[PDB]
């Protein structure tokens, strides 16, 4: 089995950060992605990184999020600035190993 | 025929060192296949799985999430 | 002893072709790697490319299924 | 650019096929797939196969529509069996080479 | 055209390496034997020089 | 890169007129000198035998005469 | 129909734990093939070489060492 | 809500066959290992045996080529 | 115990074969081999093959005598080509199962 | 490449021992054997051990040598007692890895 | 004959495990629901016991 | 070993008349009691409805009479 670990919760009126680390199967990573969950609602992708580190997102955050990787430490990062109180949701990083998916605990990001 | 007999005797002893000296490089660089390419074959299989699941995950994500969604937004009717 | 050079002439000759023959296989194995080393450069890209704009469709296709999904909550509830 | 000069459909009530031929690149086949669409609406896929014999289907075309490969000719076989009334639609095959996607015609299948 | 210049570079170097390999082994041992054959033949070159005196003393 | 493979070709052609030729020019040296000593060995053997045998031919008088 | 509606709701939630609980043993014991037998195939190949060389070494050790030895001990002639 | 149990009856039924179907593959994979685990017991012995009395011929065959080879030195020298 | 009812030899001057058949154990074939012997002397091998396609020859039978496998019938093929005068001898094939070796007849090949 | 290491030299009028250790590729050992060399003469096997530790020797030492292994430490041992001054030779342990043979330095055993 | 006794031991245990598995899951939940159905029905069993008084007070 | 697989068989047969039967015997318990409460629920519903409706049937006099 493989494991994940989330991080990055916080509130403001604006400075914020998120992180999702892993302790095992380090860098053995093909496509892995990021999600957000609206309370009591469904779940969907928000941002992704891959083997070559190509950049592409969901349309809601074009010009809003910047995402970057470290191959070694296994903790991908995202740039959250200029927030709008309507972006709040429940976030949970994603990763697929050997073709099988693996979710983690899950956290939320709120601004209000 | 002492110097002629001795000459061939020391003559052969170097070409038999080349016999090892040319099967030394051969033994090494031949091992450069048995592990370098054989694992290089595995990473293709490892990367191969992700093209099996992004199709499976989007199999539900493209059809089912649109067989009913655009049905639900038939409020125009 | 008189003929003993004749026998030792052939080892001076046979070891020469073992030098001649063996280097030929060393000639071949070099391009048996280099030409393949050009094949496993295109395969990764041609395989990784067909993924690098597959996530760009796994997401933008959900853009219609999230930017328009915010409307159902106005009337369903 | 490929020339997926697809054909095979029909307009009847008993046993049909969707065969998308080739023009170049005999099994230069990375991810390649099919799409359908119902009039007044946008597009959608039906079944997708990948060069590794792995095949998966959307829920609807299960048990009735079958997709299979034939590398000896580079002509993906998507058999149309047990044509139910809903199966009326407009179809078109697909492929992706060099990254730049390519498309063709497809045809209109109407069975009631 | 990159493949054109390359096509010769493995082609030429292999021909180059062949003449680096062949000439080096061609010259070396034949040089070693030549100096010995000089030593082999010039030491008993005095052998006639010694005996020509030995012939003339008694004759 | 392709031009630095182009740069090599001239220097590669410089190396053959260089060490490549030095080896070739040395080849003519050995075989020329080899034939000098090789042919001499026959001649030096020819010069030895006439007086090595004459040694036996002429000395034989040392013992036969002493009978007198 | 509150207790009946709630009953099925807690009813499904355990069988979906068995869904993982029965694909948990399956994922593990299926890995008991991908490495245990696959390397077990290699040791056969490793042991396979020695049956290639004991024949090659005895190829000279049985024929050549007897084509001339018993010829040499033909002192009876 | 009135029919909402009807939908939740089928997940109480469908999850039952996913329990039923899956355990069948668990039934098969057990003898897909055990019967093979009897095959890779005989193969090693049947392969290792055909070596364990191959060294006993690589040696005893040289016994004639060493106990009788001590005689040649009496006359060759 | 096998019944290596071998045959194929001859007594002539142009192209011959040594084919050692089987009776049981279709490719239960571990190390299995051949032996020859010259009259007034004891035995000796000619060529030995092993179930892994590896083939090696003693010095003499090189270039003229060829050994090859045929698992579809379990009949090792030891072709006798270019029958030189020395090739006069008495032959017999061999095999080893369960450890306990087994033997057969063989025949007399006399070519001058 | 792989390496070997010999040991065990000694003289008496009678107590003696030999050992041949290895520092790498430990226990990765199929058939490996022992040799002795008569001065200025050829070379031949004397004793062997294998994967299963079966016991068999050269006819000269039946009832003379006892040979045993340690799988871990990689140093096989032989029992040399009741010597006869005619057993003296030059010894060099042997081992074959991946089908290729590997000799070591070589030592001698003398009694006189 | 060792294979004979063995042939049943995997055969029997699989049939044994099946009835260990089936009966355990057969009994359990139906036991859980039965106690709830008892609780479900016996609490509003007083519902008639409460109303029968409420009927008789006014009637 | 083969006999200790033989020893298991008897003990294995002991385990089925044991826990195996205990589960079977408990099965008859639940279904028997289930039918008692299941059938009663219909009867208990039958006993409730006659006096729950009579509640509505008889009470109706509380308001209509008060007009008088």
């Amino acid at each position: 089995e493989v494991q994940l670990q989330e991080s990055g919760g916080g509130l403001v009126y604006d400075s914020l950060r998120l992180s999702c680390a892993s302790s095992r199967s380090i860098d053995g990573i093909n496509i892995m992605r990021w999600y957000r969950q609206a309370p009591g609602k469904q779940r969907g992708m928000v941002a992704v990184v891959t083997g070559w580190g190509s950049t592409n997102y969901v349309d809601s955050v074009k010009g809003r999020f910047i995402i970057s990787r470290d191959s070694a430490k296994d903790t991908v990062y995202l740039q959250m600035n200029n927030l709008k109180p309507e972006d709040t949701a429940v976030y949970s990083c994603n990763a697929i190993y050997r073709g099988s998916e693996y979710w983690g605990q899950g956290t939320q990001v709120t601004v209000s | 025929l002492a110097k002629s007999a001795v000459a061939q005797e020391k003559a052969l002893k170097r070409a038999e060192e080349r016999a090892q000296q040319l099967r030394a490089r051969l033994d090494a660089m031949q091992e450069a296949q048995d592990q370098v390419r054989r694992d290089h074959e595995a990473k293709i299989a490892e990367l191969q799985a992700t093209i099996e699941r992004l199709t499976s995950e989007a199999a539900l994500a493209e059809g089912a999430l649109e067989a009913a969604r655009r049905d639900r937004s038939r409020l125009q009717m």
